[PDB]
């Protein structure tokens, strides 16, 4: 078969840049290479069927330019509307299998913006219902990605922390991030003090915050 | 077995337009038996002046027969845009005592070209292609036409210059628009006059090329190569299937001016044919670049009993078709061209 | 003018059959169908191939699990889905593939494509241990003293059938709203939560109601803090 990886998994690129993203294939079987566009909501749309016509439809800021095994599209005048994520699929007429692009996600990139930490520790009816989830929220973080740890007594706990992010829109740069502990009624006892611990690439200290059972 | 050289490699084949009103047009063409119109010359051996009674598969004298016409694909002024060409593909013709071909009737005149109603153009005369099968199925989309294995075909190449005929089973293209692929169009043939008809620019294979991107040639029997001079002049093919093998009758290669038919090759086919198809071909050209075309007419053949006239050159000049008609039945019994005028017997 | 939709996509047990898609005004019997299948994680691969006149079908990642049957009279093709996976589990979008023409000796070039009307997708689970939906609310323990903005949310937990909708106040506050994609956990029910921004001084001086709606439950949670 065909291996393609695109060299970036995503690409955090600033608005009204000039950038490139590149997808090698293990070899070009085919000169006629269907680049994808792909917008949640959105159906996939062709970029380019053969990558030296552009597609009907498309507009001329993407132009896709393959040298050797790898393919390039060039993008200019980059918008976060414009940002999607990036597959390209390579098409051969003998071969019945058809190539899957890994996707590149686009991100704006700029100066980096601090984070807010706060804590949402579970019910009285949660608590009832036998699970208690303690949730360290991290808020208004520049990079989608955040560092969050969960340690009970300052002990470090493996697969009870469960990370969620929400949806961040991609000129607003904000992004939330939920670390949701699960424990048993026993195991909640036994935790006596829940610690959330938050890292930033931007803060240049690591910081931790703690609580114990029975503030309000 | 033969080998036709490398397979296309063109990923699908050139979409069709197929626009039969267009093509359909009023050109009535009667074989008249006066002029000895596609009746072929004994081959035994030639025969001396005073007319002789000879009985052979002939064409009914006053029989318009099918019209088929080639047309240059629609094309704007810059380059051509897509092919153009009739329903022929579908239709399909019983083949029984074989067909003869005019070539060449509408030649050295001016019409207007199919594809423009406006514009008009002198007619240069065009060579037709047939394919013979001994049995024929449906197309994988449900269209007529399709051809099953050893299917005889034969398509004039380089303008003209040479003809080519090989019996070979057909393969189609999983390509788009060829039988196989999706949106599958029609059999056909396409060239460009700049790239091939030019002179030292000519392709040996450029028809077949063109054919084997819709059909594969697969184990093909043999691949046969007559080169035919292209003249305007009118001329005459004739083809019948026999047990000893196809024989094939040029009219150009003995008595073009004449238009009798005297058989120039000799095909050894020992299946029988059953069903012949025309192939649609189309031009590729620019709109000032295209030009009308001659319509070739097909006429089946019949055993009839044929008085014949030989001039002393011993060409056939004129002949006469006994069973058309009472007053040629008389001309038959006296076995003379002309007879005094008398009461004769009728059905 | 092409009208595509996808219907049979449903909930499914591991190893079932499951039957697709159908198309409206358009020339289906000329065009041939193409299945391509979309999962969180990985791209967008075409699942399934089947030509116009549908005597021959292609199968591409699986050994010909998909078996797809096209009827043009009915103007539907049917794909069957068996030994269904969660990893193999995904939405799938039907569409018509046209190659685009071209003219090799004056570099003419012909768009003869139709991807309009590209399928919406349906999207099929397979899922274990289903549970009835237990929305619990979220108290900070020091709402006051976290900030000039508290943030107060709302878990969903153990929803039955996927999606679930919830909402504050039903609708009535949308300030700094946060959606979380559902996690699946081992258990194989997801987990989501809806957290939305207030004042401290507005919190409990004033107190938010949030009301979760599920469609198969039929039953409007009112949670109050």
């Amino acid at each position: 078969d065909i291996q393609m990886t695109q060299t970036p998994a995503s690409l955090s690129a600033s608005v009204g840049d000039r950038v490139t993203i590149t997808c090698r294939a293990s070899q070009n079987i085919s000169s006629y290479l269907n680049w994808y566009q792909q917008k949640p909501g959105k159906a996939p749309k062709v970029l380019i069927y053969d990558t030296s016509r552009l597609q009907s439809g498309v507009p001329s800021r993407f132009s896709g330019s393959a040298s050797g095994t790898d393919f390039t599209l060039t993008i200019s005048s980059l918008q976060p509307e414009d940002f999607a994520t990036y597959y390209c699929q390579q098409s051969c007429t003998t071969l019945r299998c058809w190539t899957f692009g890994q996707g590149t996600k686009l991100e704006i990139k700029r100066t980096v913006a601090a984070p807010s930490v706060f804590i949402f520790p579970p019910s009285d009816e949660q608590l009832k219902s036998g699970t208690a989830s303690v949730v360290c929220l991290l808020n208004n973080f520049y990079p989608r990605e955040a560092k969050v740890q969960w340690k009970v007594d300052n002990a470090l706990q493996s697969g009870n922390s469960q990370e969620s992010v929400t949806e961040q829109d991609s000129k607003d740069s904000t992004y939330s991030l939920s670390s949701t502990l699960t424990l048993s009624k026993a195991d909640y006892e036994k935790h006596k003090v829940y610690a959330c611990e938050v890292t930033h690439q931007g803060l240049s200290s690591p910081v931790t915050k703690s609580f114990n059972r029975g503030e309000c | 077995y033969v080998d036709v050289g490398p397979d296309s490699v063109k990923s699908a084949c050139i979409e069709v337009d197929i626009q039969q009103t267009f093509f359909d047009k009023t050109w009535p063409r009667p074989i008249d038996v006066s002029k000895a119109d596609g009746i072929i010359y004994p081959q035994g051996r030639t025969y001396s002046n005073i007319t002789i009674t000879y009985q052979g598969l002939f064409p009914y004298q006053g029989d318009h027969g099918d019209m088929y016409v080639y047309s240059a694909g629609h094309a704007t002024g810059t380059t051509p845009q897509k092919l153009f060409v009739a329903n022929y593909s579908q239709d399909v013709k019983q083949f029984a005592n074989g067909f003869v071909v005019r070539i060449g009737a509408a030649a050295n005149s001016t019409g207007t070209v199919i594809i423009s109603p406006s514009t008009s153009a002198t007619i240069r005369k065009i060579y037709p292609a047939f394919m013979l099968g001994s049995s024929v199925g449906n197309f994988s989309d449900g269209k007529m036409g399709r051809f099953f294995n050893h299917t005889l075909v034969l398509l004039p190449d380089g303008c003209g210059t040479l003809l080519r005929a090989f019996y070979c089973i057909l393969e189609p293209r999983s390509g788009n628009h060829c039988p196989a692929g999706n949106s599958y169009t029609s059999f056909a043939t396409y060239h460009t006059p700049a790239t091939d008809c030019s002179d030292g620019n000519y392709n040996r294979n450029a028809s077949l090329n063109s054919f084997k991107e819709y059909f594969n040639l697969r184990n093909c029997t043999f691949m046969y190569t007559y080169n035919i001079t292209e003249d305007e002049i009118l001329e005459w093919f004739g083809i019948t299937q026999t047990a000893q093998g196809v024989h094939l009758f040029s009219s150009r290669y003995v008595d073009l001016y004449g238009g009798n038919m005297f058989q120039f090759a000799t095909l050894p086919v020992y299946d029988t044919i059953k069903y012949y198809s025309i192939i649609p071909h189309s031009i590729r050209s620019i709109q000032s670049d295209r030009k009308a075309w001659a319509a070739f007419y097909v006429y089946k053949l019949q055993p009839l009993t044929f008085l014949l006239d030989f001039s002393v050159d011993g060409y056939i000049r004129r002949a006469i078709d006994c069973g058309f008609n009472d007053l040629s039945q008389l001309h038959c019994s006296y076995e003379s061209f002309d007879v005094e005028s008398g009461v004769y017997s009728v059905s | 003018e092409v009208q595509l939709v996808e219907s049979g996509g449903g909930v499914v047990q591991p190893g079932r059959s499951l039957r697709s898609c159908a198309a409206s005004a358009f020339t289906f019997s000329n065009y041939g169908m193409h299945w391509v299948r979309q999962a969180p994680g990985k791209g967008l691969e075409w699942v399934a191939v089947i030509w116009s006149a549908g005597s021959l079908k292609y199968y591409a990642s699986v050994k010909g699990r998909f078996i797809i049957s096209r009827d043009n009279s009915k103007n539907t093709l049917y794909l069957q889905m068996d030994s269904l996976r969660p990893e193999d589990t995904a939405v799938y979008y039907c569409a018509r593939e046209n190659t685009t023409y071209y003219y090799e000796t004056s570099g003419s070039w012909g768009a003869s494509y139709y991807f309009d009307f590209w399928g919406q997708g349906t999207l099929v689970t397979v899922s274990s241990s289903t549970k009835g939906p237990s929305v619990f609310p979220l108290a900070p323990s020091s709402k006051s003293t976290s900030g000039g903005t508290a943030a107060l949310g709302c878990l969903v937990k153990d929803y039955f059938p996927e999606p679930v909708t919830v909402s504050w106040n039903s609708g009535a506050l949308t300030s700094g709203v946060h959606t979380f994609p559902a996690v699946l956990q081992s258990s194989g029910l997801y987990s989501l939560s809806s957290v939305v921004t207030v004042p401290s001084s507005s919190l409990g001086t004033q107190t938010y109601i949030c009301n979760v709606n599920h469609k198969p439950s039929n039953t409007k949670v009112d949670k109050r803090v």
